[PDB]
DNA sequence: AGACAAAACG
RNA sequence: GAGAAUGUCGGGGAGCCGAGGUUGUGAAUUGCUUUCAAAAAUUUUGAAAAGCAAUUCACAAUAAGGAUUAUUCCGUUGUGAAAACAUUCAAGGCGGGGCAACUCGCCUU
DNA sequence: CGTTTTGTCTCGGCTCCCCGACATTCTC
């Protein structure tokens, strides 16, 4: 019996029946978490999927877009085991 | 069905009146409200100052004009350096074509305008040179 | 507590090893992250591969490292040319100064560092010129 | 709001924003008694 | 069996 | 401690093949839902269409993609900025093997 | 929004190179 699922696939291509073709990220492969900040000073935050990586790594380009849609700059990007710093609840960390 | 942008020379053969055929094949373009890149304006502002010592005042309602009812700039894209250094390695121009180039097709453009661009050639199989005027 | 720009003539001094204090005061202040125009990196581009000759891929490189690392470009406003004309009827400068001034002031940029601006001067009530070099 | 297009007007700049926080391109702005041409349903018109 | 990716549940 | 020979137990890499499963195309049969669209007493019966399927068969794809016309292939491995590599890598001569292509050895730089 | 819960391609044959650990004899 087909079970349906309501969720986000992508398809596996884009040539004959591969657009029939819906599957789910493998395992390991959000390598890549963008965090970008307004003008204003507020995060935002998003996790690049593996083909766009491909894509703009072919390009030359770098893994993660500089800006969101919203045109918000690109802080910086985290992949698993990197190491970041927490500053204090009091501590303004901008240029420490 | 295809986005077509510009390049300095078409505007300067517009502007000029030496050669009324080409300028008039120039204007011919500019009716098709053709796209067109930020630098594609900076440098015409250089060169409207430089050789023809234009005012700053003029040159910059023209520009604002050109801007506003023909002509659409196309926004800095901010993946333009590292495409111009992908570009660089497989093609030989000037690092100012190299980035018109770039800025043109970041922002899916399909026919770049221009003469000394070696007309006819590909770039990335994603934008062909057109040349208007021959 | 201020937004503070460059010019192209600081990155110069550093780039510049002839005058070891200039390009020492220079990269001090690259030490801070400062923001700055993209007009002055392709006015920077253009000096490099005119006066220096530099190769289009290692300019490249450097803008890339220095983008990346360093300083923090600003993106382009679409509002930097109807303002341009605005200060052209109060300042007398040359066009490109406007230009990156105008940009500078549309991005809430609070100081902008440079030699040939006059230096002190302030535009529009808005952003004072400072001279690092003295 | 008028008070932004007063802003605006006194910095010798448009009216209207020539972009929106999306960053989506100005196509016009309108004003009262402006005239408009909706076109047929069928009707493509893109360079009209 | 393990631990990630995302649905599912409040 | 090193080497040579002989056994036992394990580990690693590469290669020639096989059977399903999944998704999609078409068909045979039977269903659920909705709408049309009639007949009948809000309800019941019938045709058509769309969505979702089931059982069975033929076929297409099976990491996105990129080569090539050899009975050839590269795409989940490692190093690290050179987007460059490793994982094929000389020349002869003297032979064995075959239906031959091709395969296995010996000799000297 | 913050949290926990859930699901995740599977099975067959055969050949030919390499390496190491352990035993036996002997030599240097
Ligand atoms: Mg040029
Ligand atoms: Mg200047």
């Amino acid at each position: 019996v087909r079970v349906f699922e309501l969720g986000s696939k992508f398809q596996v291509g884009q040539t004959g029946n591969k657009k029939g073709k819906y599957v789910e990220a493998a395992k390991g492969t959000n390598l890549f978490f963008a965090v970008y900040e307004d003008e204003k000073g507020k995060r935002s935050y998003e996790t690049i999927p593996l083909n766009e990586v491909i894509e703009r790594q072919k390009q030359g380009l770098t893994s993660v877009p500089l800006e969101n849609e919203k045109g918000s700059r690109l802080l910086f990007d985290l992949s698993p085991n990197d190491l970041v710093y927490v500053p204090e609840i009091d501590e303004n960390i901008d240029s420490n | 069905l295809d986005k077509i942008a510009i390049d300095t020379n078409i505007l300067l053969y517009a502007y000029d009146n030496r050669d009324l055929d080409k300028q008039d094949r120039a204007v011919e373009i500019l009716l098709k409200k053709p796209f067109v890149t930020q630098l594609v304006v900076f440098e015409f502002i250089k060169v409207l100052e430089r050789r023809f010592k234009m005012d700053k005042k003029e040159i910059t309602k023209l520009t604002i004009k050109l801007l506003k009812e023909v002509i659409i700039p196309l926004s800095l894209h901010r993946d333009i350096y590292n495409y111009s250094q992908f570009l660089l390695q497989r093609y030989n121009f000037g690092l100012s074509d190299i980035l018109v180039l770039s800025d043109s097709i970041l922002n899916n453009c399909t026919i770049l305008l221009s003469e000394d661009m070696c007309n006819g050639m590909i770039v990335d199989k994603k934008l062909k040179i057109v040349n208007p005027f021959l």
